[PDB]
RNA sequence: CGACUCUUAGCGGUGGAUCACUCGGCUCGUGCGUCGAUGAAGAACGCAGCUAGCUGCGAGAAUUAAUGUGAAUUGCAGGUUGAUCAUCGACACUUCGAACGCACUUGCGGCCCCGGGUUCCUCCCGGGGCUACGCCUGUCUGAGCGUCGCU
RNA sequence: CCCAUACCCGGCCGUCGCUGGCAGUCGGCAGAGCGAGAAAGAGAGUGGCGCGGACGCUACGCCGCGACGAGUAGGAGGGCCGCUGCGGUGAGCCUUGAAGCCUAGGGCGCGGGCCCGGGUGGAGCCGCCGCAGGUGCAGAUCUUGGUGGUAGUAGCAAAUAUUCAAACGAGAACUUUGAAGGCCGAAGUGGAGAAGGGUUCCAUGUGAACAGCAGUUGAACAUGGGUCAGUCGGUCCUGAGAGAUGGGCGAGCGCCGUUCCGAAGGGACGGG
RNA sequence: AGCCGGGCGUGGAAUGCGAGUGCCUAGUGGGCCACUUUUGGUAAGCAGAACUGGCGCUGCGGGAUGAACCGAACGCCGGGU
RNA sequence: CUAACACGUGCGCGAGUCGGGGGCUCGCACGAAAGCCGCCGUGGCGCAAUGAAGGUGAAGGCCGGCGUCGCCGGCCGAGGUGGGAUCCCGAGGCCUUCCAGUCCGCCGAGGGCGCACCACCGGCCCGUCUCGCCCGCCGCGCCGG
RNA sequence: CGCGACCUCAGAUCAGACGUGGCGACCCGCUGAAUUUAAGCAUAUUAGUCAGCGGAGGAAAAGAAACUAACCAGGAUUCCCUCAGUAACGGCGAGUGAACAGGGAAGAGCCCAGCGCCGAAUCCCCGCCCCGCGGCGGGGCGCGGGAAAUGUGGCGUACGGAAGACCCACUCCCCGGCGCCGCUCGUGGGGGGCCCAAGUCCUUCUGAUCGAGGCCCAGCCCGUGGACGGUGUGAGGCCGGUAGCGGCCCCCGGCGCGCCGGGCCCGGGUCUUCCCGGAGUCGGGUUGCUUGGGAAUGCAGCCCAAAGCGGGUGGUAAACUCCAUCUAAGGCUAAAUACCGGCACGAGACCGAUAGUCAACAAGUACCGUAAGGGAAAGUUGAAAAGAACUUUGAAGAGAGAGUUCAAGAGGGCGUGAAACCGUUAAGAGGUAAACGGGUGGGGUCCGCGCAGUCCGCCCGGAGGAUUCAACCCGGCGGCGGCCGGCCGUGCCGGCGGUCUCGGCGGAUCUUUCCCGCUCCCGGGGGCGGGGG
């Protein structure tokens, strides 16, 4: 809000007698706006309470190695389809989920070529639910141009602009994503890991330069290796139900003993 | 009023430092600004070095930091002079000078003469007037392949 | 999607400035589109409305086949007279009803050397542009 | 039973809440970054066929010229060799105002040149051009028992 | 013999404790147990037909036993309580009717609240996972706006006074005319000015609002008109005083000073 | 006195009960009443202390009424006492 | 709401950690975002304390070489007591025709190694006090240890 | 006395110029408080801040050391990070508080007086001629005037400079006019104007469609264009636009090329000789203010008042003594930096008519005050006025019919239309004010769309009807397991291993077999930097 603003008048209480609230009031005249009451957060008019200022602290810092973690994440998560399919998008016909095409689509120049590509690799259902899912934002949103809302679509990850930004520009719901220049903003659109992504052969042979092996640093980064994992053998199923550790285990007692 | 325990403090706002806050919202626009100055200047100047005119090696004048060296202000007269190099012409055929520094020792006078030798050996000089060259001057040949540096012209090293 | 820094997509501005745009760009706004003959033999799609062209209305209360002869044209209403609808008010009198051009097809043009010169530059940049595109 | 009072509901008033709209604000950023004696900012008074306000304009007064555009403006009348809009480089721009002949009533002058009276012979009437302070360079006219030189 | 929210028995809610139990849903590839007073193997081995069997397990879940439950100031936890906006998501809802508002209708939750039905309404709105805040009112002689009882009440009582007839008009105690009776009583309730007001002046018309009753009337409203100067004043003079220049002071806008530290006359008879 | 090494468990009164330890921390810093003890005062529903319990922060049955007395302290209900 | 501080919690890295300022990325719908710098870690905090300051600046335990060793080697290595969750060992002990005789697993007297942590006793570093002797030399001194 | 110079000083409506005032967000020079904190208060703090005065620009100011340091030394100013809440100041209380070095943004250096040398070699103005003249300039001619020796111009300034001699180099640079060609950062500079894709297709809702369904096998058409706005709800394809190194036209600029005219005669090294600096200023005393600056950081008044191997600084006063570093008392200078005013724009996790600016509207308006000044309230018919013709009662306001509209349950302060409060209708009740908790009872409005009462398996019996079960054959698919191959390892071992090199990356491991360049040494010996192994 304004600095001055509920300050611009003039005003003194009463004080004590007159048989008034004892707040300052706009002093003479013969107006409405005269023995009003000016100042104060409770008054009509007058100044708000705390007024907000613009040295807020509107922007963080997160450490390097969290957000690559956090790019880490979302890249292995959006090859699981069960996470892919959590996240809405419609993949059952998709031949394999970690999408790679050659690197001649990173030529095209038309639209139509792009949608015919999304046709043939069976993704255009998500693009159908795109704009089946394009509506009318509610709220005070639509009188601050922020009028119209859609769901996400899938990503597309290229190396080099070739007229592949312009192809696929126009398709609602595609986002293009450099692979030198990932952002988790668009990796995991709301926070939520598993978009579908499409990935280009240039792409994915430069991830693991990118961010290096298990065995093999980063080489495009200064000093970076993939986080180490806290627990390996994740299936839980399998360590319960191995005989090294069913043989250590004293019987289960499953029989209820009511009142 | 002090609470149980903890550190004395003296807060620096007893005065109207409301009235005087830097906020720092042109950061990114202030960038972009520096950055498009800096290629349009270096378009302006087309084959010459981005970075400016060469500098000297100099040791920084501190106990803390005696080992370190930097890059200084200019080649001072009596370098240019046992260089070979006249203090009016190095400013405009590229060496930073300046008349300030003196030379007490013998290691760093000699170490920046190499520099400027080297500088020498190094740079392309194109003819004065294009259609003749003249006698100090570079030849033709090697004119088709002067291109813009980046960075400072031979980067300090420790 | 818009690209350029320096037109607006703001939906208050482009509000303001088509409310309070002057005459001159008031002709530019109310266009409307040309029948399908004339499409074809013009190479161009929409011409801005004149005094007396005829119009058939496509859309509204008064939609049909009827050919009509434009009265005149309300800029400060954004409005075209249209000799033909019309009705009638509680003395009997009949006034004009208002019909936006955008709602409007041209049958023919009332072919002024300005309206040719106008005609021949539309189709000229349309070829020059779909000749690019090749 | 009737009147009166109380409660609940329907309807009707009173009032203008809520909701939905927004040619308005607030905040941040970008480029530029330009007033005036050749008369500024500000104020006053006037100007439309029908016009009070707002807006625009200055006795050429809701505007002249020029260029672009190309058939309107509109609340009612009236009347393409270019209507209306926009741009704006030509022209014009009343009285106060640093405000400038002197003062602030719009009072009183002075000088020069024109047109009426005259037929310049002077008045009188009208019109036009000058008439502020400080200061710089130069010009002219001067002052001094100031310093001198010839008689 | 009577009865408390005390005590005993029972049901239900919740809290705490057992840091209790359950991955054993081990099935014609199987054999259905680890409640039973006694620390520990239904231990492994070598020699003398019909194809069949409920629920479970959002493990941040489900299940079983006990004990307990007051609360101001204050502390903590959970809210599938609520408001506004943002990133996701609901192939969500909606002119075959959104938001909002009303309801003697049907219900849910301990509660914050919420879900349906009916009516009005006419263009947007909500659920879930996150993010953010100018996020929840009974009070503050709170701010703004609106409305009551009081109440058809107080009151429309300072300066003697009005009556008759007619006209106009829908309409007359208040207008107009005529008659009568009164008052001001020349230091006036008369006739003219200054200051101030600024069209209130005049004619015609209207009766919405105003003139604290009413009005055919008005200083109201609406259309039009109206101020004529050599001699009447301003304009000129100076008074008490105000105020430039010269000068002085002053960081400075400026101030002092009015003849005081000034080369202060731009005039004239006449003669050349 | 301190060190080492070795041997002794009938855990050496009753009763009851898990215990120890560390950070951060709000509110409070006007109190009042009662049996008993007690100082000043003629005395006071006065002024001032000690111990314990209450009221304040607390509802419930009784004392007709009631901040403190007697009984008893509280989740929503049925039966009994 | 901003800044500072303290403590508790969640995440990343870890004797290190952190680009906040700057720069490189065809500047620019989102994007004023995001990515990268590593010879851009300057620098901050931490890794060393103490003293006013000049300044100084963080273990040692056993054998052979002259116990009434001067003094070189061989070594071994960052204390000791008590209490200590867990782990190791294990006398004995866990069944069925008998009998010989195993395997595997569970029990368990006593006994070990003892985490973190607490208490106590030693040891080391800096300032200061008392006592006393010895050693080094480029300059043998109001020197240094 | 007169005449004539010069000096000093006047007068002009003399010829030609210049200043005033405004805005004031940012900047510079002064003046400059008290609220407040200290739990009181006077020093302090607020604060060199508000208020007051003056003066500018597009930025201002500062600025090329009378500097920092004490190091193996750096090198104008300005700005950011850090130094650092540190050194320090402070009733040493409350509180206040820099700088150097280091990393960056930017980066640019120069000119006088003096000392001297050149015949004043200099400058301004009037008249005529020639060029273009809307930023009054260039060339020539004037026995034209003036300034100036009480000092104009060239050389020249602390980084030394000048003159002479000897060697070496030895000339195209600038300006005033004129024309030409091309180019103009991301896109070719800027500005302006005019244009450039695709459904109103077929049915169906509606008052109106931009809604719903469809449009084959080219999954309607375009798409480098699916931002936005308008149009009778909700629109990529109706229209304006949007994208595009898209098109056309006009104007201005900047960069290069050429022509004419004008000025310019210019440099480097060695040797010899000369010369070289800013005064009521520094500095000292005192007083007052200021600063972190403390036996006085800075500024100012007064008094005293200099020197030339001098003077200033070296953060504790003083004397002696060596070192270090600059050269004061004259001047100019862009960039990085600042910007709540102005012009023109873009955007937003902001507000949504008691909010957001006071002001969404005839708002600094109405209105109040003598004046300084104070200062509101106020948005919404409808898609379209289609804004209710006409009849009738009344004097009229105001009604009843009629009509428009999807709707007057939108009738000109008209979207929605809440509560308080009021009128009327219906129901119920009424002498302890009303209202309230617990427990029932009675009457109501509505609801169950109640009113012969559930369904679900497995059988038993009876009446039926099917292209009918089991078992086999054929084909396909899947699950599980054991032979042939393949892949992976956050596993190990080996090889003569690897495009030329016989792979890359790194190493505070080496390299009198290494090589190259540089410096020292009289083609030779040693060191340093790089390359190689
Ligand atoms: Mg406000
Ligand atoms: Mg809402
Ligand atoms: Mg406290
Ligand atoms: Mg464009
Ligand atoms: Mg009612
Ligand atoms: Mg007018
Ligand atoms: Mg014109
Ligand atoms: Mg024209
Ligand atoms: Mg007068
Ligand atoms: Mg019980
Ligand atoms: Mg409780
Ligand atoms: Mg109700
Ligand atoms: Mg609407
Ligand atoms: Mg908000
Ligand atoms: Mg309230
Ligand atoms: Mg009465
Ligand atoms: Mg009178
Ligand atoms: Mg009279
Ligand atoms: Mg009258
Ligand atoms: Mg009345
Ligand atoms: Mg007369
Ligand atoms: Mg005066
Ligand atoms: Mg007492
Ligand atoms: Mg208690
Ligand atoms: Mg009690
Ligand atoms: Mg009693
Ligand atoms: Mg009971
Ligand atoms: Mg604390
Ligand atoms: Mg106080
Ligand atoms: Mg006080
Ligand atoms: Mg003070
Ligand atoms: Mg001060
Ligand atoms: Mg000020
Ligand atoms: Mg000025
Ligand atoms: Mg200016
Ligand atoms: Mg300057
Ligand atoms: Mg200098
Ligand atoms: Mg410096
Ligand atoms: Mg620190
Ligand atoms: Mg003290
Ligand atoms: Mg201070
Ligand atoms: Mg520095
Ligand atoms: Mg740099
Ligand atoms: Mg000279
Ligand atoms: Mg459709
Ligand atoms: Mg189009
Ligand atoms: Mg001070
Ligand atoms: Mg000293
Ligand atoms: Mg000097
Ligand atoms: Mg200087
Ligand atoms: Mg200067
Ligand atoms: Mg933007
Ligand atoms: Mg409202
Ligand atoms: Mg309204
Ligand atoms: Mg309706
Ligand atoms: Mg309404
Ligand atoms: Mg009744």
């Amino acid at each position: 809000v304004s600095e001055l603003a509920g300050h611009q008048t003039s005003a003194e209480s009463w004080g004590t007698g007159r048989a008034v609230a004892r707040i300052p009031r706009v002093r003479g005249g013969g107006t409405h706006r005269s023995g009003q009451g000016a100042f104060g957060n409770m008054c009509r008019g007058g100044r708000m309470f705390a007024p907000t200022k613009t040295w807020r602290r509107w922007h963080r810092r997160v450490n390097t190695t969290q957000k690559r973690y956090a790019i880490c994440s979302a890249l292995a998560a959006s090859a699981l389809p069960a996470l892919v399919m959590s996240k809405g998008h419609r993949i059952e016909e998709v031949p394999e989920l970690p999408l790679v095409v050659e690197d001649k689509v990173e030529g095209y120049k038309k639209t139509k070529e792009a949608v015919l590509l999304l046709k043939k690799l069976k993704a255009w259902n998500d693009i159908k639910k795109v704009y089946a899912s394009q509506r009318m934002r509610a709220g005070k949103g639509k009188m601050r141009n922020r009028r119209r809302i859609q769901r996400r679509g899938p990503c597309v990850i290229y190396n080099e602009d070739n007229g592949i930004v312009k192809a696929f520009r126009n398709i609602p719901g595609i986002t293009l994503l450099n692979v030198t220049k990932l952002n988790i903003l668009k990796l995991a659109p709301g926070g939520h890991v598993g978009r579908f992504c499409i990935w280009t052969e240039s792409a994915f042979r430069k991830l693991d330069d990118l961010y290096g092996t298990w065995r093999k640093a980063a080489s495009l980064k200064s000093n970076y290796n993939l986080p180490m994992h806290k627990m390996l053998n994740t299936d839980l199923s399998r360590i319960l139900k191995s005989p090294e550790i069913q043989r250590a285990l004293r019987a289960p007692r499953k029989k209820i003993h009511r009142r | 009023a002090p609470s149980r325990n903890g550190m004395i403090l003296k807060p620096h706002f007893h005065k109207d430092w409301q009235r005087r806050v830097a906020t720092w919202f042109n950061q990114p626009a202030r960038k972009i600004r520096r950055r498009k100055a800096r290629q349009a200047r270096a378009r302006r100047i087309a084959p010459r070095p981005a970075a400016g005119p060469i500098r000297p090696i100099v040791r920084c004048p501190t106990v803390r930091y005696h080992t370190k060296v930097r890059a200084g202000r200019g080649f001072s007269l009596e370098e240019l002079r046992v260089a070979g190099i006249h203090k009016k012409v190095a400013r405009t055929i590229g060496i930073s000078v300046d008349p300030r520094r003196r030379n007490k020792s013998t290691e760093s006078l000699q170490a920046n003469v190499q520099r400027l030798k080297e500088y020498r050996s190094k740079l392309v000089l194109f003819p004065r007037k294009p259609s003749a060259p003249k006698k100090g001057d570079s030849s033709a040949e090697e004119l088709k392949l002067a291109t813009q540096l980046t960075g400072p012209v031979m980067p300090i090293r420790n | 999607m818009k690209f350029n820094p320096f037109v607006t997509s703001d939906r208050s501005k482009n509000r303001k400035r088509h409310f309070n745009a002057p005459s001159h760009i008031r002709r530019k706004i109310m266009s409307s589109p040309l029948s399908k003959e004339l499409r074809q033999k013009y190479n161009v799609r929409s011409m801005p409305i004149r005094k007396d062209d005829e119009v058939q209305v496509v859309r509204g209360h008064y939609k049909g086949q009827q050919i009509g002869k434009v009265v005149q044209v309300y800029r400060k209403k954004y409005v075209i007279y249209i000799e033909r609808v019309q009705r009638e008010k509680a003395n009997g009198t009949t006034v004009h009803v208002g019909i936006h051009p955008s709602k409007v097809v041209i049958t023919r043009l009332k072919l002024d050397k300005d309206r040719k010169k106008i005609l021949e530059r539309k189709a000229k940049s349309r070829q020059v542009g779909k000749e690019k595109g090749k």
